[PDB]
RNA sequence: GCCCGGGAGUCCGGGCACCA
RNA sequence: GAAAGAAUUAAAUUAAUAUAAUGGUAUAACUGUGCGAUAAUUGUAACACAAACGAGUGAAACAAGUACGUAAGUAUGGCA
RNA sequence: AUUGAAAAAAAUAAUAUAUAUUAUAUAUAUUAAUUAUAAAUUGAAAUAUGUUUAAUUGAAUAUAUUUUAGUAAUAGAUAAAAAUAUGUACAGUAAAAUUGUAAGGAAAACAAUAAUAACUUUCUC
């Protein structure tokens, strides 16, 4: 009953050779409730990304 | 631009190669196809440009008693890029003066921190486990490398390892050293000496052990450029124990040789010292004992090992030795 | 130069219409063919990228115009203005040399100058702490809207005293 | 029951055998040591064909 | 072979893994990672002159500090009782926003509650 | 073997030998993971940490100034406790373990320019529990794990084994990634910006919640985890969706002092009173 | 001098007196060792050299002496007839060595004591092939004479006068070398050269490439060839392999190829092979 | 260990040696 | 005055040890990893412990080959 | 070497070639490769060869030839989840208890929980 992907032998790195995970990521710009935009680091592919519900139009993080 | 200038600084800070400086100023890699291969990284120019100019600053800020002054200077150096491509491109053992001058600072403080780095690890490694130091002499603090080689006999070249084996064809005639100093000291007062001692020959009234020194020079002058301690150098009137081979009679374990550089004691000119030559006994020699006379510190030190094989009667033969004693296979 | 390929295949889908338009805007690498030279080395391509190299990829439904960094630039004049330089910390600063707000036993300090200088406009301010600095000096943050002005950390270097600056050098920040 | 005895005999043709237990399932064993006829070391080869509890070829070659 | 789930996860696994993925190590002329070193050495240096700054700064501010305190109990001690109570349960003002990369539409705010 | 006695034979010299360093064995290994030659080379600084400058510039001087007390000095807590000397037996003694507790705990310094409270570490855990059955539940976790952040996760395997609920030791269940310095910023700054406020009815996080040794933790449930931008992107791509626990590392050396930079940062603490 | 058996059972490795002790360095372990002679404590003063036994006694008997003066190693025995073999290869090559730089000396008429000034020039040549200075090479050379000679004298109780003319012979002999001879890039022997001499030759060589850098002809080619030719008495290795390479270019500026254009195929003017090769 | 009966494998029941 | 490194001190201990109980074990024998599947090899084994004998136990050294190790060395199956 | 860009050389190490010595050295040249490995009709890419259009360029589309896609973990000398029980080499520390955190509690996972005196390097008043 246990559902497993049977694994293969696995590859050996050796020792030295071990390179980081670098993901690949884009520059992307995020847009909040208002005009504040704001970049970030994303590996999802999207340039531009506007927010509908932000903390700039949440009650909670602004009492004005 | 400090670094630029070259009135008071010496020569050796610069790249000599012009076409290496002009590649770093805005290469190498020889063959053409493999340059069109080749893909440097991206703004690299600009902000490297921004860096020696950084580092350029910080240099002519710093410029301005004598060791703290030569401190200063090797701070002040380092980060030069220039020295930094001499220093590390170029070879630190038959050292060429205009490419690496020891004679300047940075330079011998980038050889120091290199030997630090492995040779000098090596070298304590070699001396620790052999049981060098604890049966010879106390104890050493590294200060200087010694490399030794044995050019005359045979005739190749090769820096020896501490701690080898060595047949006794290559160590039939004389060594010679190359003591690399390092920590800011005088040059033309300071005065050295070197023993090459061995201190496991078969002593049979005892059962132990004695030690023989094998080979001893005294009041060697050294520079920081110029080291290596050849016949040229010494003269006859320095050999306090003229240089006697590795012999090991048949069964006799591995004789390890170990060379020791001491520094003499300093006081207006060059301090010798007379070591009553013909009185030193060097067949039974204690190390220790002819320290504490002197008032010798020990700088720096290698070693190697021998054992017997058919060659060391010819050796001996050669040297005008006796014929050598042979000794059970057992360690009854 | 480093990163790893973009892996296409999980985002997008291999018979997607968004797929589709994605890959029309990127540009494949040149494979290699037996028989021809390729003097920048040969191609080591692998999962639709050249090892050898970098590489990049192109890309109400708006574009992102993001709104200008310098409207203190355009003002060229309101120093008594907050919304100056945006990416700097600013000081308010009182006229009479001229200073920080000084103000002249029953309450606790930093609320009395609270008080005090929350009656001079109507803005709301955020004390950081009852604790003091300096000669008795309170800090204060503001978050709404002789002579009311605004400045830099630099800029009021010039418009006091040197021995003042000296004594609260350190407490204005960048 | 378990353990099963097996000669082990030289590759160089000496004919100076060695023995070992193995379990029953055990892989097919092959060992080298010393061969005092020949006086050097050697591969050591079993002698009587067994059959072998089966292990499927582990697959390196990233398959299907 | 595989459920289309399985493949799925598969795929969602390659995401992770750098198997195939990754590109070649970059290689450097000699020249070329000298200069890097002297890049990285000079960043280095830079930003250790900014900590000492900043830690310079702070150190000064809680010169000061002490200072006023000092002043302050000689002075008024009930003055200097109440700057001290303790701020256990103090919290930032939450309207004190983070900076962003670029700013607004309104910017800045001037009527309030 | 002959031995298994273990017995290192002192030496004679004070140099320390780094023994990796003598053996030609792993030329790559030999530089650091920072050098450029290294294999194991990658950029730290790549841009400016928007959250790690604020907090230089603005939070750190507040911090200094709020914590600050008069002249509190080193409350140093509770300690092995020494055995009185009022008998023979008390001589060659192991200590009493600490009044209150088994363990051992830190001394609180005060809070001086030197030791200003800030983030040091940030660790997602998320053990999907429906992995003791389906382990590719485990594989989807790790990889929405490695979306939301951007750094690679840990497989978090079953320590335990327990026959009330289906749990046996070996078992791959979840995945744990640690976050440091930019991207944990950025991983912070995506939690405030977006998340927490986007979750329909969260109050903030509990005041309770303290580590007690200036450690902040919190949970986030299967479906705020859509609300993440590499994840709201593609709905279609994220069928399940598995909660998760986020711990917060600070240089604070108490609960309270870690949970008012929290709120520097924009963490609403409405969830209770201390 | 205590080991260590499977069971923890500690034992003699030499014969001695058993002493049991704290060690400083391990504080909280119990220590049983061997103090080699009585008198003497046993945790022992970790500086001072340490008391080993060697224990071994010498075979006066002369007939045992020699046969332990036979017996070897198995892997000596079996190695040792193929280096005896490999040995008097080197010999023989020497010998032919010797033999060829005689020739070369008769050829260029020097005077020679021959047989000595061979082996000192085949020293000098050896050292030149290792790495060595040239100049410094051949101080080694004469050394290496000078100590034998030394040696010699010490053996067979000679007058020093005589051992001191046969050392100014040899320094005589040195400087007839020196002067007379001299080694090249390939390591043959030839009539001397200077070290001025040498770079103006150098610079000769430069200014002829300078002047002939077209190569149109196979005659030219050959011209070119001929010039080189005689390139290796005045100049370093690597700076000739480095000339050769750029100047006998095996190709000059029918395939095909790539460019950042777009393919480019390219005929060529085919007399850039034809003359080359 | 070997031989049967119910290509390989498992699971069961018969024999045939070994039985010093 | 800060950062980093090297650490050092304290606690170490019932976790772990293929397997009972005992003694040991962080200087790790306990754990992780590289290489390696080689000392879970071949002739002589002195001398001890133990011991009625038959047996058992530790084991230096000599010689032949092998593995790992920069080297020192370590390995004649398993912490006992 | 020919293509790009706009006299030479002086480390370590690796590789290629030569030779020195009863010395695993030296001389010259160049700095490759660094996670890959058979078998895919519909996936994708490139190049070569045609036709059309706004001598060429771009674009469209056809044919041929190849290149990729078999998507599979650990990326660390990994360190108390499993899997390797014998050798060696290099490294490191366990457990409990307590305080916390989506479902999650008595009992799944993760985090945190002893002292910096002296020393070295770095930055700075
Ligand atoms: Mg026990
Ligand atoms: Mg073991
Ligand atoms: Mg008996």
């Amino acid at each position: 009953t246990r559902i497993t992907l049977p694994r293969r032998p696995a590859k050996k790195i050796q020792l030295g050779k071990s390179r980081p995970a670098i993901y690949h990521q884009f520059n992307v710009k995020m847009e909040l409730s208002d005009g504040s935009v704001v970049i970030r680091r994303s590996q999802y592919p999207k340039g531009e990304i506007r927010l509908i519900q932000d903390q700039r139009n949440n009650p909670l993080w602004n009492p004005s | 631009h400090i670094w630029s200038d070259f009135t008071t600084r010496p020569s050796s800070l610069s790249i000599q190669s012009s076409k290496v400086k002009n590649y770093l100023f805005q290469p190498s890699i020889s063959r053409r196809s493999n340059r069109i291969k080749y893909s440097p990284p991206e703004h690299i120019d600009e902000i490297f440009r921004m860096s020696y100019d950084f580092l350029e600053q910080r240099s002519s800020k710093f410029y301005e008693n004598p060791l703290k002054k030569d401190a200063l200077l090797i701070k002040a150096e380092i980060n030069n890029p220039e020295v930094q491509y001499n220093f590390q491109f170029n070879n630190k053992l038959n050292n060429v003066k205009d490419i690496i001058d020891y004679d300047v600072p940075v330079y011998r403080h980038l050889g120091k921190q290199h030997w630090e780095s492995y040779g000098q690890m090596l070298l304590m490694q070699r001396l620790e486990t052999l049981a060098a130091i604890p049966d010879t002499l106390p104890t050493l603090v590294p200060r200087a490398e010694v490399n030794i080689k044995f050019p005359f006999s045979t005739g190749v070249n090769k820096w020896i390892e501490p701690g080898e084996f060595l047949s006794s064809n290559v160590t039939s005639m004389r060594p010679i050293f190359k003591i690399q100093e390092y920590e800011l000291v005088n040059v033309e007062k300071q005065l050295y000496t070197v023993l090459i001692v061995n201190p496991d020959v078969p002593d049979l009234s005892n059962d132990s052990f004695k030690t023989a020194l094998c080979y001893g020079l005294v009041n060697i002058n050294l520079t920081y450029n110029d080291n290596l301690i050849d016949p040229r150098k010494f003269h006859s009137s320095n050999i306090i124990a003229d240089y006697l081979p590795p012999v090991p009679e048949k069964n006799a374990g591995k004789q390890r040789f170990v060379v020791w550089v001491f520094r003499q004691p300093l006081i207006q000119g060059p301090n010798m010292l007379e070591i009553d030559r013909k009185e030193l006994s060097r067949d039974d020699f204690d190390i220790r004992q002819f320290t504490k006379k002197y008032n010798l510190t020990a700088i720096g030190a290698h070693i190697w090992r021998s054992e017997w094989d058919a060659k060391v009667a010819a050796v001996r033969e050669k040297y005008g030795l006796p014929p050598g004693r042979v000794f059970s296979r057992v360690r009854r | 130069r480093l990163m790893w390929t973009f892996p296409a295949y999980f985002y997008f889908k291999k018979g997607t219409v968004a797929e589709h338009k994605f890959l029309s805007l990127q540009k494949g690498p040149i494979s290699k063919k037996n028989g021809i030279w390729f003097p920048r080395g040969i191609p080591d391509i692998k999962h639709g990228r050249e090892r050898s190299t970098k590489q990049e990829v192109k890309l109400v439904n708006r574009p992102v115009i993001p709104n200008d960094r310098i409207t203190e630039a355009d003002r060229s004049n309101d120093m008594k203005s907050l919304e100056r330089q945006l990416s700097r910390t600013l000081y308010l600063l009182v006229k009479d040399t001229w200073k920080f707000p000084n103000f002249d036993e029953s309450k606790p300090l930093h609320v009395h100058a609270e008080n005090e200088l929350k009656l001079l406009s109507g803005i709301y301010t955020w004390s950081v702490s009852a604790t003091p600095i300096g000669v008795f000096i309170v800090k204060s943050h503001i978050l709404a809207g002789e002579d009311f002005a605004w400045l830099t950390k630099g800029e009021i270097s010039e418009y006091v005293p040197k021995d003042y600056f000296n004594k609260t050098e350190f407490l204005l920040a960048d | 029951s378990k353990n099963s005895v097996i000669k082990l005999l030289s590759t160089a043709a000496s004919g100076y055998s060695r023995y070992i237990s193995i379990k029953k399932g055990a892989p097919l064993v092959t060992q080298v040591r010393y061969d005092p006829v020949v006086k050097r070391h050697v591969l050591f080869k079993e002698a009587k064909k067994r059959k072998v509890a089966e292990r499927k070829p582990l697959d390196f070659l990233r398959t299907a | 072979s595989l459920s289309p789930l399985a493949q799925r996860v598969v795929t969602q696994l390659s995401v992770m893994s750098a198997s195939r993925k990754q590109p070649k190590l970059l290689k450097l002329a000699r020249e070329d990672l000298i200069k890097h070193q002297t890049i990285e050495k000079c960043w280095s240096i830079y930003q250790q002159q900014q900590r000492e700054r900043r830690n310079l700064q702070l150190e000064l501010q809680y010169k000061s500090i002490e200072r006023s305190m000092n002043l302050l109990q000689e002075l008024s001690p009930r003055l200097f009782e109440a700057a001290n109570a303790s701020e256990k349960g103090k919290r930032f003002p939450m309207e004190m926003k983070v900076p962003t990369d670029f700013p607004p539409n309104t910017l800045w705010h001037y009527n309030f509650r | 073997p002959k031995s298994a006695c273990s017995l290192v034979k002192p030496v004679h010299h004070l140099v320390k030998i780094d023994k990796s360093k003598l053996s030609p064995r792993f030329p790559e290994l030999k530089y650091d993971k920072s050098d450029i030659r290294s294999p194991g080379f990658k950029p730290k600084d790549t841009h400016a940490d928007r959250l790690n400058d604020h907090y230089l510039n603005t939070l750190q001087s507040d911090l200094l100034l709020i914590n600050y007390s008069h002249n509190a000095a080193v409350v140093k807590g509770l300690k092995q406790r020494a055995w009185s000397g009022d008998s023979p037996y008390h001589l060659n003694r192991p200590p009493k373990n600490p009044r209150g507790s088994k363990a051992q705990l830190p001394d609180i310094h005060p809070i001086k320019w030197s030791n200003i409270p800030g983030l040091e570490s940030v660790v997602i855990n998320c053990f999907v529990r429906e992995a003791r059955e389906n382990q590719l539940l485990a594989i989807t976790a790790a990889l929405q794990l490695q979306q939301i952040t951007g750094c690679k996760p840990h497989p978090i395997f079953s320590k335990n084994d327990v026959p009330t609920w289906k749990l046996r030791k070996g078992h791959q269940m979840g995945a744990k990634v640690e976050l440091k310095g930019k991207e944990m910023s950025q991983f912070l700054s995506t939690l405030t910006e977006i998340v927490l406020p986007r979750i329909r009815e969260y109050k903030g996080i509990s005041n309770q919640s303290g580590n007690r040794f200036g450690g902040i933790s919190f949970g986030l449930t299967a479906e705020d985890i859509k609300f993440f931008p590499e994840i709201d992107a593609n709905q279609d791509s994220w069928p399940k969706t598995f909660g998760m626990h986020i711990n917060i590392n600070t240089s604070a050396q108490l609960d309270y002092q870690a949970r008012t930079l929290l709120s520097g940062f924009q963490f609403p603490f409405f969830g209770e009173e201390k | 001098n205590v080991g260590i058996g499977k069971d923890h059972s500690i034992f003699a490795l030499e014969p001695g007196v058993v002493r049991y002790y704290l060690d400083p360095f391990h504080p909280k372990r119990k220590f049983i060792g061997v103090a080699l002679r009585r008198d003497l404590k046993l945790p022992s003063p970790h500086f001072e050299p340490t008391v080993r036994r060697f224990g071994r006694f010498e075979l006066t008997n002369k007939r045992a002496a020699y046969k332990e003066e036979n017996s070897i190693s198995r892997k000596d025995y079996l190695a040792k007839p193929n280096i005896l073999k490999q040995l008097e290869v080197r010999e023989s090559k020497r010998k032919e060595l010797q033999d060829k730089l005689s020739k070369v000396l008769r050829d260029e008429l020097k005077l020679d004591d021959i047989e000595l000034a061979t082996s000192y020039l085949i020293r000098v040549r050896a050292s030149l092939k290792n790495g060595y200075p040239i100049e410094d090479a051949r101080f080694n050379s004469r050394y290496y004479l000078k100590e034998e000679e030394r040696l010699k004298a010490r053996r067979e109780s000679w007058t020093n006068e005589k051992l001191s003319e046969s050392l100014s012979k040899i320094d005589e002999c040195s400087d007839l070398l020196n002067s007379s001879t001299s080694f090249n890039n390939k390591l043959e022997l030839h009539q001397y050269i200077s070290e001025q001499e040498k770079q103006a030759l150098k610079a000769k060589l430069l200014e002829d490439l300078e002047k002939s850098q077209h190569l149109e002809t196979k005659k030219d080619k050959n011209y070119i060839k001929a010039l080189f030719k005689d390139a290796c008495n005045f100049l370093t290795l690597s700076e000739e392999v480095h000339l050769r390479r750029k100047y006998l270019k095996s190709v000059f500026p029918v395939s095909r190829r790539f460019d950042y254009t777009k393919v480019e195929v390219i005929a060529r003017s085919r007399r850039a092979f034809l003359s080359k090769l």
